């Protein structure tokens, strides 16, 4: 019902585990999910985890300046869309992201199908 | 109110 | 690419006519579709229009920095998130934001069921 309120405590788990271990953030995509992290596209968990543990940093922290969501039709599914700072390694200065996530319900919980992700540049 | 029928 | 290239052809059509004469998208939308517009939700093509039409600007012109689309499941809808550009009243100085919208297929076109929008500070 409340998508908004869904989309805060989805958003904030994932970040939450993703700023803390990323290696395990694996339960929270499926075969058919997609991920399009700036020019890289990969699809399933294997694929999708894979790229993110890559990721060169030894420490990240997300802070989220806006969210939105609306429902993404009428079966339950949602759309959040999210912009904020990136704070990498000991970096005082923050990179702008936006991101999207798809949310399908997975009977009592959700799990991600898409995954758009976008540092943007002044 | 974001309603479908 | 091919989503990319789907999602592009009809975004430019959407902001070529928003850009000329955004009173006139009504045909975009839908009695369904959702705008969310720097927290302000409406739906239906109406009250998204009118809220669009309400925008406190003369001239207007969108410049898009990066486009990022994806199937939005298996069935043909598409998902794009995108980062640009508004130039407003001839100003030189561009105002960023953020926009995604989920886009259903209507012919050889689409219509737009879920538009987020959110200004983006630079």
């Amino acid at each position: 019902l409340d998508f908004n309120t869904l989309a805060q405590n989805f958003t904030q788990f994932y970040y939450n585990q993703f700023d803390t271990d990323r290696s395990q953030l694996g339960n929270l995509y499926r075969n058919e999910s997609m991920l399009t992290f700036e020019t890289s596209q990969l699809q399933g968990a294997k694929d999708i985890v894979e790229k993110l543990v890559s990721l060169p940093f030894q420490k990240v922290q997300h802070r989220i300046t806006t969210l939105d969501a609306q429902p993404a039709s009428p079966y339950g599914d949602v759309l959040v869309m999210i912009t904020g700072d990136l704070l990498i390694d000991e970096e005082q200065n923050p990179q702008r992201f936006s991101q999207v996530f798809h949310l399908i319900p997975d009977g009592n919980s959700y799990y991600v199908f898409n995954d758009i992700f976008r540092l943007n540049y002044s | 109110g974001f309603s479908f029928g």
